[PDB]
């Protein structure tokens, strides 16, 4: 996966 | 493993530095992020206070307005780079062998400066130390003194062979993360002992799950403001995420307050808060002095 918030 | 013994005499600092002196304790991986330098200046912008929507770190926003971040980055470029006593605590780790690896957010660079290498260290979104031409064939490496000069030029950084952009070697927010990253991840979190996550609030993806691949019997310690990384009990409703409070705990303990009165404590368990005296008030002096 990629960065990001969750 | 995949079996859930309790290693740790009880579910405190103090528990934490007896299993640290035991035998059993000799591979230890630290997780940190930002918690961990604001003492340095450098802000983090999920805090409440002192902190900043995302597109400026969102990599689709960078490429179509690149200035926008560059003109922040100034903004938030410290003067000087003066690591914590966090950051000289996991120094400690390697002067005396325990650490298997650091695995940061950060970009700031501190972990080297506090003297740990690339072998010890995945800057899991990446680092402002060395910069890229993003030209797919050029490609050309920038240090971080050209890069510092295009940024307090105010000049946006165009490099010298293809006249692309030169965008600092951070992972953005949409971007993918370095190969290393899982590499690593895939070796280091079978034969860990021990994970001491510093100064995270643990809400960035994938980093976040490296939690949940430690195996289930290592103890992990939490030096932070506030409890993270706790199972949410909604998206839990669709493994391995912390338990400091039920009764089914066994191995995660926090530490709530500063990552550097946390270290210092904790190194005050260990008999180790003189030569992390030392080191701190001497690697500080030597940085005042350049
Ligand atoms: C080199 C200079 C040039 C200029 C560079 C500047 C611009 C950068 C560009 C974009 C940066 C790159 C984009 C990639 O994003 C990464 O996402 C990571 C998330 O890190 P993380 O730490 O999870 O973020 P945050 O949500 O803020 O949580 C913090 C937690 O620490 C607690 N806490 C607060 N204070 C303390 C304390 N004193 N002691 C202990 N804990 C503390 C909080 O309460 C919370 O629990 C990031 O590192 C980031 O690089
Ligand atoms: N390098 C850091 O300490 C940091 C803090 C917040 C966001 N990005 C990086
Ligand atoms: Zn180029």
């Amino acid at each position: 996966p990629r960065k990001q918030l969750a | 493993g995949s079996q859930k013994e309790r290693l740790l005499d009880e579910l405190t600092l103090e528990g934490v530095a007896r299993y640290m002196q035991s035998e059993r304790c000799r591979r230890v991986i630290c997780l940190v992020g930002a918690g961990i330098s604001t003492s340095a200046g450098i802000p983090d912008f999920r805090s409440p206070s002192t902190g900043l929507p995302e597109a400026i770190f969102e990599i689709s926003y960078f490429k179509k307005h690149p200035e926008p971040f560059f003109a922040l980055a100034k903004e938030l470029y410290p003067g000087q780079f003066k690591p914590t006593i966090c950051h000289y605590f996991m120094r400690l780790l390697k002067d005396k062998g325990l650490l298997l690896r650091c695995y940061t957010q950060n970009i700031d660079t501190l972990e080297r400066i506090a003297g740990l290498e690339q072998e010890d260290l995945v800057e899991a979104h990446g680092t402002f130390y060395t910069s890229h031409c993003v030209s797919a064939s050029c490609r050309h490496e920038y240090p971080l003194s050209w890069m510092k000069e295009k940024i307090f030029s105010e000049v946006t950084p165009k490099c010298e062979d293809c006249q692309s952009l030169v965008k600092p070697d951070i992972v953005f927010f949409g971007e993918s993360l370095p190969a290393r990253f899982f590499s690593c991840m895939q070796s280091d979190f079978l034969k860990v002992d021990l994970l001491l996550v510093m100064g995270t609030s643990l809400q960035v993806q994938p980093f976040a799950s490296l939690i949940s691949k430690a195996p289930l019997s290592t103890p992990r310690l939490l030096i932070n403001k506030e409890k993270a990384g706790q199972s949410d009990p909604f998206l839990g409703m669709i493994g391995g995420g912390m338990d400091f409070d039920s009764k089914k705990a066994y191995r995660d303990v926090a530490w709530l307050g500063e990552c550097d009165q946390g270290c210092l404590a904790l190194a005050e368990l260990l008999g180790w808060k003189k030569e992390l005296e030392d080191l701190v008030r001497r690697e500080h002096a030597s940085i005042d002095a350049q």
